[PDB]
């Protein structure tokens, strides 16, 4: 293969950041992340009260923080042979963003593929992409229901004292609101919570 | 696909550039064969052909923006 | 024979790079779609829980994956009698552009045509002009006939929690905080999305 | 009559090119157009539900289809004399606007005309172009308002409805609205909402 | 006296065009109309209900029709001695800019003036430049909240009753304004909106 | 009224550049009355003023691209 | 039918193009019956029609762009 | 050693700025007042009674009062020695950004840069720029969950009381509520536990 | 790490303005042992260069402050 | 008199503090702007 | 402000007094000497395009100015 020009490398090089954001963070990194934490604040009953310019934050650094090994993987076998000029840029493209696929493969359902390959190891990319982003929200629903049950239960078992308590028209929402959240500090939940998604999304 | 047609462009793009490149080489040395009449030309040809490439892309890119900021 | 010339050819081309993206995505292929992902998002009682960019990313590849036979017809019967020059732009154009005018006279509903008929003033393989609006709106019909169906499930979720929580004599309580669990529940057990976008496509396939 | 050389002509003509399409549009021949749809869309309780760049290609194709009889009317008479040189471009523009004036004399209001005349302060059907386009503005902007409203009444009728049956089940902590929607497209696609809606919209227009 | 060069003339025509928008546009002429407008879109509970590009267009025709007697006194006194080489431009510019303050003179409030006083200490009607301009700038900012007040309370009186009489009957749960903008839109129309506007907004401008 | 100003001011170009134009072909024939030094300066002249007039109109263009393009 | 009027007014631009391009070849290949003020005065004509193509392109472009992106 | 020309040094200026509202104010200064501010006012029953505009700005003022002493210092010891030109961009940032550590370490708790270490994955003071600011954030949420708890506690019990009565509660209890709170100037009391828990 | 990447790009598009700013003191200077076309090529790839690190700074806020203007 | 560039020198150096105090200005205001709007 | 009046005057002056003093030459005047008028004539030319560039920079920064996003 050839090598690309100086003038189509930077080309195509300052084009890929404009593609950057929703291809690196939306679709392939962390939009299980935001939605797990968008359904969270709506199970505490409380629409932003965290803003969301902190959550955001904390999301990217979550997931800069497991995409360690595939980062470790990309720089070392791309970067290495390439910041030394022992390979050309079409083919240090695809030696690099190998792994990342690699990677892709093991977080997608193990049946939906076939799904997309119908209305279409080693699959292409038109394919895994829409194919892995629909089976991580399959996922991060699956996940944000398991977070919602134990704030549904305090709520019902709340409603059910206040009413064997003999009293009907009292909001139980600013009533229940301060247990929700002593008992989401008190069972260390943000460690605890950071932990199982990192453990579920990395195992 | 489609990407098949990104590298099409982008290694005849390319291709032709350093085609370019090479003959302006091989002729400041004064090898037989060149006349300063061919190279003029194959650059400026290579660079109407960059101009296009990169107006392509100018368009491309601001259809992909305006398309991802819909509601 | 009479042609064009390759300066005015590559203006024709770089001008329609600018319409042809922007409305012959809108107004074209998939303008049925988005409205359906919205009028879901909106069901589920959780605005912009999916980011707008994934949704947009995910109708764009769905419509790109829609989008295999028309396109394929008119980059065979375009580009390989054109591609190494064996015709000329000014009917290429015309040639290319028969298959999409076809499955657009397919998907259209016919009331439309008439009305846009009756109005211009006109007396098939119908023109450029009074197929257009006439399929936007046929189109922008059946995308609220999905949608209603769409809703009608959550309605009911949502009728019946509320029924229930009323049946307890507990009336003053949220009910969407104790719905919207369920709902996803509900939503994830059945296999929402490779289920909503194939009955989709599939309904998009007549 | 003379007639002004080929460096001006084409001058001028470039200059209008810049403010024909975009002024007049906006206040010649469909603003009515879009603000009933903005108001019909915010009317559906489901505001940016079709987006907003379809909206301005149908509210552009029924213009361009309601200026039938105009335009066909200044094509006639300004270009088939003008592209064989028998008038004037200083006088082919005024024979070219005189129709599209009368068809904007036929839609204005009574009162907001005379009321423009004095605020204008003219004597005593020659009106002029400086006095008449606002007076048309006006006239265009106050209807399409009407229109809006009558397009309004069944949506309300709807909800005000569905709130009263929800309220007497006897069920005061349900949301109103996520229930509405729903009947309020159902309704809207069961009597075929947009095309009466533009027909009888363009045909009000034609009268 | 001496004048200036033809070359010279030029330039400083050219640079007032340059200038003339924001210098004449934005801080002389019609700054009001445009905040009432503004707060006029929302009152009616729905932003950009009409595009911005016809109000913008309105409230220039508007201004054009207002500032007619004084940029035809100043028509005279400039072009027509100047029109036939009577007077040179370093006093065409004094005798056409000083009607114009005769105008803008009246608007200023005195009290802002006094207070530009104090903030440049100019000793006591012939005031310069410096210290006017923003004492326009300002006393203008001041009416037009002044109007857009006025232009609210009936909007505001219009929303709190239709809250009152849907709360009186137990429908604790639905927003009023989807309830509120069909009849806003309707008082709107009723009351021969627009140009009763036009024509108040500008007597309250005369005097 | 200001189409009224602006058509004078049209007339007042296009009728110098008439007048250059008749000039040039009128000498061109070899009529007798005419000088190069005449047509030469004319012909500037009318250059000069099609420049003020289409600088005139780009400002104002652009005033008016400014003055529409702001928000409410 | 307007996509009929701009068919024309292209045919017109790249008709007048070509014909100035086979004038050009017949003159430097030869040929006689070309006189060096056809050629060359031709070569101006077709870029100013080119010119004249590609700024109504732009304006109409802007303009459509300007409408399709009101705040409707 | 050497500093960087004024082209890059001004680029670097206006790029480390744009940082401003979530790097620099959001998650260092006040992603702990505002939170409370929202906690405490949806306490109330009455959201977004007092308007926004000014909460938000009273939150910055308070921030800025409480982040005195560590911006004074990082003033007095940079940019004087940084108009003294003996120091260079790059040493400048990091010699003033060590002060920010510090006071970074002041509010992290007793096993938090444990776990986020393990998360950097890197052998075990010493802790890196990375480490600690998420680990910061953390600790930042959880405190102050536990003050808008202890905030909570006294309206809820007042809400019982008002409502073991028996009608509306909360309508007719939202004065009272209102009235005892400005009886007792919950801000003074309030503002003083923040930073005196804000320095521990 | 990323964080080092940001200042030594910095300090790599620095070093060759310095380099390019030492030659063209002794140059200007009169002095014999530095050629004026090589400064003058070296300039002119400073100014690129330094144009593809603002072209990348742009890019980048952009994305970043982009991503950071949703709905989480 | 004055020397010859000294007077561009010194608008060319009017310029680039115009230019950067705007810049800081405009970024300063918006960041306070998009700081001081959220719920 | 009320300073660059005094300089497009000066201006002005010196293109004035140059055509004067060519417009006083052709005209069969004894007076001149055919190479002052030249050097005044390219010295005006000069101050002009140095009072044009002046005012082109300071309208670029005035329209830099007010087209920030306050």
């Amino acid at each position: 293969g050839q090598s690309w020009s100086l003038s189509v490398q930077t080309l195509v090089f300052i084009t890929s950041l404009t593609f950057l954001p929703a291809i690196l963070l939306m679709m392939t990194s962390f939009t299980r992340i935001i939605i797990v934490f968008g359904l969270l604040r709506n199970a505490l009953g409380t629409p932003s009260a965290p803003p969301n310019q902190v959550l955001l934050g904390l999301a990217l650094f979550l997931t800069f923080f497991i995409m360690s090994p595939v980062i470790d993987k990309i720089y070392v076998d791309a970067y290495q042979p390439f910041s030394e000029q022992k390979i050309s840029m079409q083919e240090a493209l695809d030696k690099g963003a190998q792994p990342l696929r690699a990677f892709m493969l093991r977080q997608t359902r193990e049946a939906d593929l076939a799904l997309f390959a119908r209305l279409a190891e080693a699959v292409p990319m038109r394919i895994l992409l829409p194919a892995y982003v629909t089976s991580e929200l399959k996922t991060a629903f699956q996940i944000g229901f398991t977070i919602f049950i134990p704030f549904l239960i305090i709520d019902l078992v709340i409603a059910s004292v206040l009413m064997a308590l003999g009293m009907m028209m009292v909001p139980p929402a600013t009533i229940a609101l301060p247990f929700k959240l002593m008992l989401f500090v008190l069972v260390d939940g943000w460690q605890l919570l950071m932990g199982s998604l990192a453990q579920s999304f990395y195992s | 696909s489609f990407a098949g047609q990104l590298h099409a462009a982008l290694d005849r793009i390319s291709d032709r550039q350093a085609a370019a490149r090479v003959q302006a080489e091989k002729f400041t040395l004064g090898e037989p064969g060149i006349a300063l009449n061919d190279v003029m030309a194959d650059m400026q040809k290579a660079s109407v052909s960059m101009q296009m490439g990169i107006q392509v892309r100018n368009k491309l890119v601001a259809a992909y923006q305006e398309v991802m900021s819909m509601q």
